């Protein structure tokens, strides 16, 4: 008891400092950054806000609970106040409440007091200049609080932050003028709590009412604030719309646009994983392997944790349907390994041309196939076994009888033996010629050609268009 | 007004998006002004 | 990041090759 | 006024645009 | 073929070195 | 031994000599690009340092 | 895919189809894309009294698909039921496209100067002065003289300078705004 | 109240007149409740379920008359019914196979994309039971096998069920696409195995294809001559576009400059 009682005081001072000065220096600094320059944006405290939010998402967040200075909620949410020279007095009132909190119990517990608190900024009337400061002062307690998952009486409080964000959405439909430089930070912050829309709604069932609401927000941002807005909202669309049918494959067709410019960073890569599974549902394997590889290869630096391992998991799925895959056991991480353990023997069965080896993988690992969600291609891969199996043996064997190859091709009658190779040439597999009497399959090859034209002529536009973009970057980054 | 002053937010935004574009392209000239003046002073160096 | 997506979730052979001789 | 100055903000924009292509062709010839 | 080789060499050197001196000048001044 | 360029034919009892010596362009290509791998590996240090 | 109802002959299934459209189209905004060619069956049929609203929903899917001038063409063929209802934001876009195309059509006809002028639909110019009633009723001279400068025509502009109250001397410095942004003499 | 509605469901229809009469009574259902947007009080959606049954048999009648716009109309109604914002509905017997049997015709006509996106709704409903999925996918593997043989044996055993004129066009789109996926280009083969290509005994389809193919008609054999085919060189035909390639590329080089 004395140890646990005296170890309570040490923890709070760290949130009492960094959690106090995180939105004070970044938010209060963004106030001066929003008064002028305001180029672009930039508003570098918006990306610094991303660093602080992602910092809280690990440790320590804020709420909890935690029974440490719950008076931080009324601190920033009250006392604009009101015009800038009067706000300076309230800038001293934060220090006044620092002394009040340094004297008495400092209101270490709020809970049901969030009802007057969250409505106090509406009692001030008003900030009135910066809506992102009002939305952030209310959300910063509540957004990390969603990670508690208590599911009692505070879920509707998260919904109240969603209503405050809807007031941020109506103000996202009006001003401007003309030229809002704070709406990019509103795109950032709202995309977060739009994913908190996803989490809080997913506590019970699908959000479908918010699918028409997201389409209302996604379309009302057109065309003005779509920049960096439409990208995050399209992932908010694509993610759960990939979980719930339907039509998103043809919906993103008419939705594009592209939509440029890609922001922010890994956002477009993860979008190419989301739409990567989409474009993989059309089964064209050149665009699917390029969108899946570009999804993972374009994402630094992690941690955390396993969904960046999931894009790598589903990445080589289209490579399994290509007919040739390397053994990936050397790419296993300490985490991704234990997650894909069935998928290991799966791609090992894809390398081999044995049917029973692949079918036993299906019967045993079908439970993990339910966990991943990819099924339909597991039964049709038997056609990849007959095409890779015939690619194997044909190129392999000098002249193979249709009765001897019939074991690995499982039928290979005297009739279909013609089509196996012939319709493989239709798919561009093997050139083997067969004169059918008994018969026997005599595989030869003569090709000397290509390896030339498209690679070098495309490399011209590749390199040139690249260095042109690198011009568009460097030439435009010299403002300082 | 909806025609309008709320519509002028979209109208002026077009010239704001092209402002940022032209601003981005303005810097594209600005640093090549530094390179132009670089080799221009170097042209004064070959004249020197 | 931690932002965005990720926080959501013939043998060798020895014996058989030596046996091929004495098989036939 | 709003539409007025809105029609006044593309003047210097197009002037800077023709200055872009200008100085590009300028430093292209001076480069040679 | 040699043309594509010069493309890779010119793009490698210029792009890498320019982005270096670019990102460095921005992060140090800003 | 590769000193004698050509090959024989056992079926009809023929021996034919043919050669296409120069690899030189492939040597230049490979030397560039294979090392240019390590080039981008060297740029991995700087351009991924600004991130973290 | 509610557009499949249009294959049946009698129009009452079409009115019930668009009654399905105007509500749940939020998720179906992209669904009508491939079937717009089937919407053309209603848009090209004169004996169908609801072809107007058929051009409304066709203008909505074209609004989601990114088509602007096409949505303006169907806005002209959308009859009276189009201009009467404006909610959410369908307005600022179509009136931006309408005013833009209108003022550049007026500038096109102003260089002729006279004769051969292209036809001008009464509805696209109808929503000009009708939506300008917002500028007349709200008593905003800055925006009123703004659109008055856009139309490039002397009749409705003569009505703007004829609006009530004052504006005692405001035409003077308004011409200063004009001459500042003026293109040609 | 209202009706008689499902009285014709057990007897189906002797001709298309009763199908059009059911379309008339269903039109009266469309005159009152229509398809939407009545949430309810799901008691008003009870006759929507009673409509789903006759719309399922309406799709069986639509394929019975072979008319494509009919089927895809009632199939879109069944889709939007299961796609409606309220998913919970009384379970219908045809609710499962209407996805899979249409999927059977969908993939067995050689559509490799729409199979994945048809079952991409959610995997759970497809995994549980009543699986018709195994037949079409292996059938497609027997399309490039090809079959013919194993498909004709699979033409004797079909799930099926109640969908016929779909598999009729499915067979037609199989026959013509085999002649499209065979040559060009394949090498020399013998006669009696081309009798094994199209099977039957000596059908007139072998004369229709041996003409269409062309290719070659040899005695007791077939050839790919001549040769393999057309012998692309390509000589200097690509050299002109090779010139054009750097024409506009040196133009891009001057754009830097």
């Amino acid at each position: 008891p004395p140890g646990g009682g005296e170890q309570e005081p040490p923890p709070p001072p760290a949130p009492q400092d960094v959690e106090m000065k995180e939105e004070a220096a970044t938010g209060g600094g963004s106030t001066g950054e929003a008064d002028g320059k305001t180029a672009a944006a930039a508003a570098e405290h918006s990306q610094r806000e991303l660093d602080t939010v992602t910092l809280e998402d690990i440790k320590e967040h804020v709420k909890q609970l935690e029974k440490a200075v719950s008076g931080k909620e009324p601190r920033f949410v009250l006392r604009a106040l009101r015009m800038l020279p009067s706000t300076s007095r309230r800038l001293n009132h934060y220090v006044l409440y620092k002394a009040v909190q340094g004297f008495f119990t400092s209101n270490n517990a709020t809970r049901d007091f969030l009802l007057p608190f969250l409505e106090e900024p509406m009692d001030t009337e008003a900030d009135l200049q910066f809506r992102p400061r009002t939305g952030k002062a209310a959300s910063t307690p509540l957004l990390p609080e969603v990670e508690a998952y208590l599911q009692l009486l505070v879920v509707i409080f998260m919904m109240n932050s969603k209503r405050y964000k809807e007031a941020q959405k109506i103000s996202d439909d009006l001003m401007q003028k003309i030229s809002t430089q704070n709406r990019r930070a509103l795109d950032l912050v709202a995309a977060k709590c739009y994913y908190y829309h996803a989490r809080v709604y997913e506590f019970l069932d699908k959000l479908d009412v918010v699918r028409s609401f997201l389409h209302a927000r996604l379309r009302t941002a057109t065309l003005r604030h779509d920049a960096d807005g439409q990208a995050t909202l399209l992932n908010l669309l694509l993610r759960n719309y990939l979980h719930y049918s339907l039509y998103d494959q043809a919906e993103k067709l008419v939705s594009k646009s592209v939509f440029p410019e890609q922001a922010n960073n890994n956002e477009w890569a993860r979008y190419l994983y989301y739409t990567g599974r989409i474009k993989a549902i059309q089964l064209e394997y050149s665009e699917a392997r390029r969108t899946m590889t570009n999804a993972l290869r374009k994402a630094p630096q992690h941690t955390a944790v396993g969904f960046k391992q999931t894009v790598h998991k589903l990445l080589i799925v289209v490579e399994l349907l290509l007919g040739e895959i390397p053994d990936r056991l050397q790419f296993r991480q300490p985490s991704l390994k234990r997650s894909l353990m069935p998928y290991f023997l799966l791609t090992q069965a894809v390398r081999t041309g044995n049917l029973a080896k692949f079918n036993q993988v299906l019967d045993q690992f079908g439970e993990k196939f339910q966990a991943d969600g990819t099924y339909t291609l597991i039964i049709r891969l038997r056609h990849n076994v007959i095409k890779t199996g015939v690619r194997m043996i044909s190129l392999s064997y000098s002249r193979i009888s249709l009765a001897d190859i019939a074991q690995k091709l499982q039928l290979d009658s005297p009739e279909d033996a013609e089509f196996i190779v012939a319709k493989a040439i239709r798919d561009g597999v093997i050139e083997a010629s067969i004169n059918h009497e008994k018969g026997y399959v005599q595989s030869k090859e003569m090709i000397d050609i290509y390896s030339t034209r498209e690679p070098q002529l495309a490399f011209h536009q590749r390199i040139s268009f690249c260095l042109d973009i690198h011009n568009m970057s460097v030439k435009a980054m010299r403002f300082p | 007004l909806e025609e309008g002053k709320a519509g002028s937010g979209l109208r002026q935004y077009y010239l704001s998006k092209i402002e940022e574009l032209q601003l981005i392209v303005n810097d594209k000239s600005q640093n090549l002004r530094r390179l132009q003046a670089q080799r221009n002073e170097l042209n004064a160096k070959v004249r020197l | 990041m931690s932002e965005k997506k990720q926080p959501v979730d013939l043998r060798a052979e020895l014996e058989k090759h030596g046996y091929k001789m004495e098989t036939s | 006024d709003l539409y007025s100055r809105y029609k006044k903000l593309q003047q210097e924009l197009e002037f800077l645009e023709v200055q872009e292509e200008y100085i590009k062709d300028e430093q292209k010839n001076l480069k040679k | 073929y040699l043309a594509s080789l010069i493309r890779s060499v010119v793009a490698l050197h210029n792009l890498i070195n320019n982005k270096i001196a670019n990102r460095d000048a921005e992060k140090k001044e800003g | 031994d590769k000193k004698f360029h050509g090959i024989l034919d056992q079926g009809e009892g023929v021996l034919i000599i043919f050669d296409e010596p120069p690899v030189d362009k492939t040597y230049e290509a490979a030397l560039e690009t294979i090392q240019n791998m390590s080039k981008v590996v060297d740029s991995l240090y700087n351009k991924a340092k600004k991130l973290t | 895919g509610i557009i499949s109802l249009l294959d049946e002959d009698e129009p009452q299934l079409k009115e019930f189809a668009l009654h399905k459209l105007n509500a749940v189209v939020n998720d179906f905004w992209a669904e009508i894309s491939e079937s717009v060619d089937k919407i053309e069956v209603l848009y090209e049929d004169e004996g169908f009294r609801s072809r107007q609203f058929a051009a409304l929903v066709a203008s909505k899917v074209f609004y989601h698909l990114g088509a602007f001038e096409e949505s303006l063409n169907y806005a002209l063929g959308a009859g009276d039921l189009f201009n009467v209802n404006d909610n959410s934001e369908y307005v600022e876009t179509i009136i931006a496209k309408c005013i833009d195309h209108y003022t550049k059509q007026c500038v096109e006809n102003a260089d002729l100067p006279e004769g051969e002028k292209k036809p001008i639909d009464q509805r696209l110019e109808g929503i000009v002065n009708k939506m300008f009633q917002r500028c007349l009723d709200d008593h905003k001279y800055k925006q009123a003289i703004g659109i008055a400068l856009e139309t490039r025509r002397l009749d409705v502009f003569e009505k703007t300078i004829l609006e009530s109250n004052d504006v005692p001397g405001m035409l003077a410095y308004s011409l200063k705004l004009c001459m500042s942004l003026m293109q040609n003499k | 109240m209202y009706e008689q509605l499902k009285g014709e469901w057990n007897r189906k229809s002797p001709n298309l007149s009763k199908c059009g009469e059911e379309l008339g009574r269903l039109k009266l259902v469309l005159l009152e409740l229509n398809f939407l947007p009545t949430t309810g009080t799901k008691l008003t959606k009870q006759q929507l379920i009673l409509a789903r049954d006759i719309l399922e048999i309406g799709a069986q009648w639509s394929i019975l008359r072979k008319d494509i716009p009919s089927f895809e109309r009632y199939m879109a109604q069944l889709k939007c019914y299961y796609f409606d914002y309220k998913e919970q509905l009384p379970e219908s017997a045809y609710m499962h196979q209407l996805l899979g049997l249409n999927l059977l015709f969908l993939l067995s006509q050689n559509r490799v994309a729409e199979f994945h996106t048809e079952l991409e709704r959610l995997p759970a409903k497809d995994i549980q039971t009543n699986v018709y999925i195994k037949h079409p996918v292996s059938l497609e593997q027997y399309l490039m096998e090809g079959s013919y043989n194993k498909v004709f044996l699979a033409k004797g055993n079909i799930p099926a069920e109640s969908y016929t004129f779909f598999i009729d066009i499915l067979l037609d789109t199989i026959r013509d696409e085999i002649a499209g996926c065979i040559e060009k280009a394949y090498e020399k083969i013998l006669f009696t195995e081309a009798t094994r290509i199209l099977f039957f005994n000596t059908p007139k389809k072998m004369t229709d294809y041996a003409k269409k193919r062309g290719w070659v008609l040899g005695p007791n054999n077939y050839y790919s001559f001549a040769s393999q085919q057309q012998k692309p060189e390509d000589t200097t035909i690509p050299s002109t576009e090779l010139a054009k390639q750097v024409i506009e590329y040196a133009r891009q080089l001057e754009m830097i400059v």
